[PDB]
């Protein structure tokens, strides 16, 4: 009885042997008696029964005597040669196609992908070269959490997974060399710091790497030698660097500013020509349509209507015969109405079905006549009946009600079809592909209506830009240096009462194309221009036409001091507006903000000397020359005018910024991806080239070479080796460790002002990193081919004889892809939300299952015939790129082959290579001919000849002392750290991955982690967040300093302090973790509560890591340089020069993570900071003070005397700013050209205080406001837009932009089903609802404008009223409701008015004003554009709140929302989805009374029978506002409102002043738990609701006032929303409004 | 210095000459006729101009 036979020999007598065999490791289990092997044959018998579960549940046979692939070949026939010789746990060879497994399991999020990602690309190795016997391999590995097997279940726990480690941890004195691997693996534990119980060995590399860190850094250095020190590096200062004009800063001029301005962007010596309507090819169209250069339609659409349905479902076997059986449809039909009508093509069928001699099809195409019916009559002659025998196919195999009459007919008659190919006789358009008559008229001259017009015009061409990407993505044409257009797309724009307007193109798609708009007013065709341009750019001007017209008369409405100059700059700003959105390129924003930094050194008085070097981009394409030219004309014209030039200069100051901030008209995003992902590695490794500190390809698992560790303690010896006396200015990257030294040895004492204080002690799926940004990674894509091959593999094993497999498969694909939320209608539904990459992603992976599965069924080398025939002009000469290049016949390329030479090869006489019939549910087997067939009748002949070249073989490159290293376990968990050197873990060296970000000057990088080195930054991070928030001058991570630094930059700037613009640059790659270290590693930092040394080991043992860091060259740049240049870029010449295979790894001393390592560098930037300010206060007079925010700053500086005239040595602040820059060099801080010191102005994070207010930024908020519609809901969208015109109109912009931008996303909402609801958007029409108000009151108050009568509303205020003076003060009191409000909302307001006391002869009166729901049974169904593979109301937004990448596109967000608008998504009860346009036809038009308030929003109840169940009042939900409102602002809402007397007073316009929100006044004072606790002893008690993150008895107060009738309302009414607002605080409260927006505002009082 | 702001008028920054004072900011003297003849005895706004 040694405790070893108590469960462990005894209880294996109580197990289930219930599967393979029997005892076959229990027998040679029961033998041993010997510890040693007694544990060694125990988990081993534990794995195996892991791994016999994991290969049945994927029902493969055991790898039974641990063979390779070689010998399991070789076991059935198929001899291969010498291989990668891996061991898998299990496989299946269904012949020619084996299935390899792997199964682990991982308890840990961090160590499960570390084993995922090894044991996957172990696997897929072995594929690339299982080309020489040609057998597709399918990999699958599953990775699990726990041991939940079928066999035992489930007290495992008293197992052996317990106990097997207290027999190894008590029996250890026998021989094994116990491990924490054991431990860890076996026991089950679900992570923080104090990592001290590593063990830390240490190498011969760690001791040169610690005598080039830790040599010069002491710090503990007296006082008065650092202050001589500091004297004499001035004098050398003064003497050999300024006085001989070497400083870096200068004075302004206010000439030679201007005059070198328009000697940078104004382009004298181009050729483009001075009229901006020539010089852009879509600029011109807008000119040319600005000025004018029914019973018969409702046959046609209709039909075209049920076409495009019959088109939606899959009938026919091609998608060719499709469009031939829909287009003889058609134009049978167009036959028809021919002789029937009296008002035939002459009269009124040009209106737009017609557009001469070509007509209307069926998804927004035209097919021309004469060429449709020579289409028609190949195949017809051909093929025999093609229409009985076509049509059979719709009589029973449809809904087989047809929707249609005599228009599917037999052979048309093409006699009077020649009648009418002969009447459309010729106007066929053009669409060219590809100077001097300046017939544009100047645009100064052109009155205020046709300005107007032209805006107009852009609205209208920019929705039909944006609509050109609804069509199809997989849908073609049938027939398929200017062309001439028979066949192509339409997307046709109404403009008056008989014009048109059409849009013609040629590719389907989401990129940019030919474009060729014509006009066509009454039949007459004309031409109007043809253009290339990127539609997804111009999402900004869709329906915004008087947006920018009240935004462009605002700005010259600033200018109200003067006319001829408000008459002479109003036309300049409406061509700008208009000339930047006709262009959107990336120059033009990089030009226009860049024109803030000119005005900020027009308005100081310093600056730095290349600010004109940075402010000049360099040109393209033409129209940027005249729009560069109109920029730097504006300036010069209100600046540096005559003798009253500089009049009002507040106003000119925030007008011209105003107009440089119309760069954010110009979107956001990336003009395209493959530019951008090459432009950020070449800012990526161009600093450490030069650097020259750049190792390729390390060992990665830890340990370096020899030279690889010289390279980098070269770095490191160059990096601290700047000399304190030099002029090495702000170009090199380092530091002298002398002035850093200084630096630490006056922060350990006290001296400056941050000490080391330290209250509050500091110790308190599976992406792959190549691939970053794409939609379908290599892993996920062999994870999606397993998946389908074995789910379907077995679908037809079980349930058929390999017979059946459908268009089901697709659905298999669609789900998996999209998730959910059947069969050919909601498989519609998924397909249509894959954007154009992700479609062809669909495609990509559907022909390689549907490959694998071809190649899945069993029941040569001597008959290869010719896949292409032998007799053309080629056999192998270039279709050799099949066994050496292109290792697979897959991506084999057409580009050369451009477009009839794959078609001559297609002609055999139809041989066993084809098949001869096309299929649907085709048998394994015979799959690829029945592919070749159904490519070869498609018209898609590349497709063809690549089946034939599968189908002719052409893929095979012509084959015609234990306990040490056995990690052969599926627990065995070797990717855990134990031990760590300077450089390692003992798992690896912290990878990471490149991405860019998209901002709106230029794209900064993005750096992702791997998770194990997602967890080791975050405790970097959150430390040093500790230690800087001790702090007090750092502004990164907080808010009360913030506001405090703007504090005090206001009153600097009122008062005439030196107030100096700081920016640093480049201060992501040049901070390095060696200068981190080196700083920290001689700090104090002493305690709270003892003031004893805080040890910072383990963040030194960190930032090592962090320093010997490893980064991963993206795969599609690391392809675009080596497609380059066949055998000119900084980063190329870096690629090209390498002798190893190819760089994918850079490791370096630089380059600090893009965001990894940030708030260590605000700590590094506040010490070093605040060390300037005393060499400053030390070296001058001045009392410096900064608010650093780790990457700019500002200085509020002040000087103490001499503020009078004849100075003489005050006006030489020179050699003080160029000093601190030249110390700022020093330490490491390098200052940008962008900063521009003195007063007048300063601004911190784009705030721009000025001696008067501040400047309201009005161009930043709206061009914000308007695209930035991102759509999941109509009211998610509603509220989003709320809260964006509330944080826009705090900042000074006036009603009526915010009502335009209301109307605007109304009317957006509106071009898909939404038809009209009372809740709208947001407030159109509003003054005052805004600072004294909420989402609520506005809601309040758009209710309120629907009865503009003021006496229905009024009897459900005095209600409310009632209620609300009922439930506090006297005499009835309430507490029994939530029975009231949980039982619908009719016969609840019908109660609620019974404690009003109310007859029954009005209570049933107000309950007939009501409007049509959407969202009554549920939510709508639209599944919209998002990521491959990424109940009530307010519980699941309280679930998030106790819990406490790769990016998109903005019009396909539009496009994918309307698509999922007209598809089955109204909810109605049992299941069973229905349109909307279902349900507005069966609404009973009716003039009935309440009709004739507000039409078709609200509905009398007697027109709303046969639609009834989606039907709810809105004098409820009246009801519910004005009491859940109450509950929190105010008793003033209970009144009248009144106009507040409108007198003539001063009609001023810009008087700004500041407002206090007043009359927010609540009732129940700090909630935030009380309702948690109230959600369940008046709710049913749903805590228990998905109990998730509990607080109860561990982590409960209650009893507040009126949450008792005011969270039932939340809870039952969808759209109040309330307890999410009262759980927060508001977000401006600094409201600042005019003088006639408070002096004509509603005046609604408390009691009057 | 703290009493009044800096010592520039509102209307145009860049001018410190022998200006006159006004109700809370200083005036040009340049500018006291030029916005006595603009509009009125004042801005659109009360800020300006105090009487000779
Ligand atoms: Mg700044
Ligand atoms: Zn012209
Ligand atoms: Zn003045």
């Amino acid at each position: 009885m040694e405790e070893s036979v108590n469960e462990i020999k005894t209880l294996i007598r109580k197990h289930f042997p219930e599967r393979q065999e029997l005892a076959y490791q229990r027998d040679i289990f029961l033998s041993q008696h010997h510890p040693s092997s007694l544990l060694l044959e125990g988990f081993k018998l534990l794995s195996s029964l892991v791994e016999l579960e994991s290969c049945e549940a994927h029902a493969c046979q055991i790898n039974s005597d641990q063979k390779f692939v070689d010998v399991i070949l070789s076991d059935h026939g198929i001899l291969c040669p010498t291989l990668p010789k891996v061991i898998p746990d299990g496989f299946k060879l269904t012949g020619k196609t084996l299935i390899l497994l792997e199964t682990f399991v991982r308890v840990n999020p961090d160590e499960f992908e570390r084993k995922w990602k090894s044991d996957m690309s172990k696997l897929l190795n072995l594929k690339s070269d299982l080309l020489r016997v040609g057998i597709t391999l399918v990999p699958v590995v599953d990775g699990r959490s726990s041991y939940s097997n079928r066999f035992l279940a489930d007290w495992v726990v008293e197992r052996v997974r317990w106990l097997l480690i207290d027999i190894l941890k008590k029996s250890k004195f026998i021989e094994e060399q116990e491990y924490q691997r054991l431990i860890h693996s076996l026991s089950n534990t679900k992570g923080l710091e104090n990592i001290e119980c590593l063990k830390k060995n240490s190498l011969g590399y760690d001791e040169r790497l610690n005598e080039s860190l830790f040599v010069g850094v002491r710090g503990d250095i007296r006082e008065s030698v650092i202050r001589e020190e500091l004297i004499k590096l001035r004098f050398w200062f003064k003497k050999e660097i300024f006085d001989k004009q070497l400083g870096k800063f200068k004075f302004s001029q206010k000439s030679n500013l201007i005059n070198d301005l328009i000697l940078l962007g104004s382009h004298k010596d181009s050729d483009v020509p001075s009229c901006p309507f020539c010089a852009n090819k879509l600029m011109d169209v807008v000119y040319s349509i600005a000025l004018h250069p029914d019973a018969v339609e409702r046959c046609y659409l209709q039909a075209l209507s049920v076409c495009n349905k019959v088109k939606g479902l899959k009938v026919f076997n091609t998608r060719r015969n499709t469009l031939l059986f829909l287009d003889l449809v058609l134009l049978n039909l167009l036959c028809d109405l021919f002789k029937t009508y009296d008002g035939a093509i002459v009269r009124l069928r040009n209106a737009g079905i017609v557009v001469g001699q070509m007509l209307m099809l069926v998804n927004d195409r035209l097919l021309d006549i004469l060429e449709a019916i020579k289409l028609i009559r190949k195949k017809l002659m051909t093929s025999p009946k093609w229409v009985q025998m076509c049509s059979r196919t719709l009589k029973n195999s449809h809904q087989d009600l047809w929707l249609q009459l005599e228009k599917l007919i037999k052979h048309p008659d093409m006699d009077n079809l020649m009648i009418l190919a002969q009447v459309l006789v010729s106007d066929r358009p053009v669409m060219r592909y590809t100077e001097k008559i300046c017939r544009h008229q100047p645009f100064s001259s052109l009155v205020e209506g046709e300005q107007k017009k032209l805006f107009r015009i852009l609205s209208s061409i920019s929705l039909a830009l944006v609509n050109s990407m609804k069509t199809s993505f997989s849908s073609r044409l049938l027939i398929n240096g200017n062309v001439r257009l028979r066949e192509c797309y339409v997307q046709r724009f109404h403009l008056t009462k008989n014009t048109f307007g059409l849009l013609f193109y040629q590719k389907t798609g989401e990129k940019s194309r030919c474009y060729s708009i014509y006009l066509s007013t009454n039949g007459v065709l004309e031409e109007q221009g043809s253009f290339y341009c990127d539609p997804k750019r111009f999402f900004l001007p869709i329906f915004s036409e008087d947006v920018l017209i009240e935004m462009c008369e605002e700005m010259t409405s600033w200018l109200d001091f003067s006319h001829e100059l408000m008459t002479m700059t109003r036309p300049i700003l409406r061509l700008l507006v208009l000339a930047v959105l006709c262009s959107p390129s990336k120059r033009n924003q990089t030009f226009l903000q860049g024109l803030r930094y000119f005005l900020m050194a027009y308005a100081n008085q310093i600056h730095h000397v290349d600010l004109m070097s940075k402010l000049r981009v360099d040109c393209m394409s033409g129209s940027e020359v005249l729009i560069q030219r109109m920029a730097v004309e504006l300036f010069q014209i209100i600046l540096s005018e005559g003798e009253d030039a500089d009049l009002y200069f507040a106003r000119r100051f925030k007008y011209l910024l105003n107009v440089s901030y119309l760069c954010h008209l110009v979107t956001k995003e990336t003009p395209d991806r493959l530019t951008d992902q090459i432009k950020c590695f070449e800012k990526f490794v161009e600093p450490k080239v030069k650097f020259g500190c750049v190792v390729v390809n390390p060992p990665l698992n830890g340990s370096l070479t020899l030279e690889q560790e010289d390279t980098m303690i070269r770095g490191l010896d160059r990096f601290f080796s700047k000399e304190a006396k030099t002029s090495s200015d702000t170009q090199i990257p380092g530091v002298c460790k002398e002035i850093l030294s200084f630096c630490i040895s006056l922060f350990n004492r006290g001296r400056l002002k941050v000490t080391g204080e330290l209250k509050s002690n500091p110790y308190r799926v599976i992406p792959k990193l190549d691939e970053l940004g794409n939609i379908l990674s290599v892993y996920d894509k062999e994870k999606l081919v397993s998946t389908c091959v074995s789910t379907m593999a077995e679908r037809f094993k079980t349930k058929g004889r390999y017979n059946l497999d459908p268009d089901s498969m697709d659905y298999l694909i669609l789900k998996n892809l999209t998730g959910l939320v059947t069969n050919q209608e909601e498989l519609s539904v998924m397909y249509e939300s894959l954007t154009e990459d992700q479609v062809r992603a669909f495609e990509g992976i559907r022909n390689d299952v549907q490959m694998t599965l071809a190649k899945m069924a069993n029941s040569e080398s001597l008959e290869l015939l010719w896949a292409p025939f032998g007799v053309m002009r080629e056999i192998k000469a270039e279709v050799s790129m099949h066994e050496v290049k292109d290792f697979d016949p897959d991506v084999f390329r057409s580009d050369v082959y451009k477009e009839l030479c794959d078609t001559v090869y297609l002609s055999p006489y139809k041989l066993t290579y084809f098949l001869e019939a096309p299929q649907d549910i085709c048998p394994l087997g015979l799959l690829l001919k029945n592919l070749t067939t159904i490519a070869y009748q498609e018209e898609e002949f590349f497709e063809c000849f690549k089946y034939l070249l599968i189908q002719g073989h052409y893929d095979q490159k012509l084959g015609s002392f234990t306990n040490a290293a056995l990690r052969n376990l599926c627990f065995y968990s070797d990717d855990s750290p134990t031990e760590f050197t300077s450089i390692s873990s003992n798992t690896g060296n912290l990878k990471f991955g490149l991405s860019y970000k998209e901002q709106v000057g230029s794209n900064r990088e993005l750096y992702v982690g791997d998770l194990n080195t997602k967890l080791m930054t975050r405790l970097v991070e959150d430390f040093s967040e500790a230690v800087g928030s001790s702090m007090r001058y750092t502004c990164l991570n907080s808010e009360k300093e913030f506001e405090r630094a703007i504090c005090d930059m206001k009153m600097a700037v009122n008062n005439g302090d030196l107030s100096c613009s700081y920016d640093h640059s480049k201060w992501g790659p040049t901070m390095s973790p060696a200068l981190f270290l080196s700083f920290l590693h001689t700090l104090e930092l002493k305690n709270p509560r003892d003031r004893t040394k805080v040890n910072l080991e383990p963040v030194m043992n960190i930032l090592k890591w962090h320093l010997h860091k490893v980064v991963e060259v993206p795969i599609n740049v690391a392809e675009a340089y080596c497609v380059g240049k066949l055998k000119g870029e900084e980063f190329f010449h870096q690629y090209l020069q390498s002798r190893d295979q190819v760089p994918s790894h850079i490791m370096s001393v630089l380059d600090m993570g893009q965001g990894i390592l940030h708030n260590t560098s605000d700590l590094y930037g506040l010490i070093t900071e605040q060390f300037l300010c005393y060499a400053l206060d030390l070296l001058y007079d001045v009392i410096p003070v900064t608010y650093t925010s780790s990457d700019d700053q500002v200085s509020l500086i002040k000087i103490p005397c001499l503020s009078d005239e004849k100075c003489q040595d005050r006006t030489e602040l020179l050699e003080m700013v160029c000093f601190h820059e030249f110390l700022s060099s020093k330490l490491n801080k390098f200052i940008s050209p962008k900063s521009v010191i003195g007063t007048f102005v300063a601004e911190f994070k784009s705030r721009f205080f000025v001696m008067g207010e501040e400047t309201p930024l009005l161009t930043k908020f709206v061009s914000a406001a308007l695209h930035n519609v991102k759509c999941k809901t109509p009211t998610q969208l509603s509220e989003t837009i709320d809260t964006i015109c509330d944080q826009c109109i705090a900042n000074g912009v006036s009603t009526h932009i915010v009502s335009k931008i209301s109307i605007r996303v109304n009317q957006l909402i509106r071009y898909s089903g939404y038809r009209e609801t009372p809740f709208g958007a947001i407030e159109e029409q509003d003054v005052k609802d805004w600072v004294d108000g909420s989402r609520g009151y506005r809601l309040q108050r758009k209710i309120e404008a629907i009865f503009s009568d003021d006496k229905e509303t009024m009897f459900i205020r005095n209600c409310a009223r009632k209620v609300f003076n009922d439930i506090k003060r006297g005499k009835i009191f309430e507490e029994n409701l939530i029975n009231l409000i949980s039982r619908g909302g009719d016969e609840a307001l019908s109660g609620f008015l019974q404690y009003a006391g109310c007859s029954e002869d009005e209570i049933r009166q107000t309950l007939d004003y009501r409007w049509v729901n959407l969202a009554s049974f549920g939510d709508l169904r639209l599944v919209l554009r998002t990521k491959l593979m990424t109940m009530p109301t307010l519980i699941k937004t309280i679930q998030s709140r106790l819990s406490r990448a790769f990016q998109s596109s903005v019009a396909s967000g539009f496009i994918g929302f309307c698509k999922s608008m007209g598809s089955k998504c109204v909810r109605d009860g049992k299941g069973g989805f229905l349109y909307i346009k279902d349900i507005f036809t069966r609404i009973i038009p009716c003039l009935c009374g309440i009709c004739e308030r507000k039409p078709k929003v609200i509905y009398c109840q007697k027109s709303l029978q046969e639609v009834n169940q989606f039907s709810k009042p809105i004098l409820w939900d009246y009801f519910s506002l004005v009491l859940t409102n109450a509950c929190e602002l105010g008793e003033w809402v209970f009144s009248a409102v009144k106009s507040p007397q409108a007198p003539l007073v001063l009609c001023n316009k810009n008087f700004f002043w500041a407002v206090k929100p007043k009359a927010v006044r609540q009732i129940e004072d700090q909630l935030g738990m009380n309702h948690v606790l109230h959600s369940i002893r008046r709710n049913y008690p749903k805590l228990f609701e998905e109990h998730l993150a509990p607080f109860m008895n561990d982590l409960d107060s209650g009893r507040l006032k009126f949450l008792d009738v005011c969270v039932a309302l939340d809870m039952m009414n969808e759209n109040l929303g309330i307890i999410s607002h009262l759980l927060k605080v508001r977000d401006n409260n600094v409201y600042i409004v005019k003088q006639s927006d408070c002096a004509s505002a509603h005046v609604r009082q408390s009691e009057y | 210095s703290s009493l009044y702001g800096r010592y520039n008028c509102k209307c145009c920054w860049f001018a410190d000459t022998n200006l006159i004072t006004c109700n809370d900011h200083y005036l040009c003297l340049r500018c006291h006729q030029v916005m006595l003849r603009n509009s009125d005895l004042c801005n659109i706004c009360w800020k300006p101009l105090p009487t000779t």
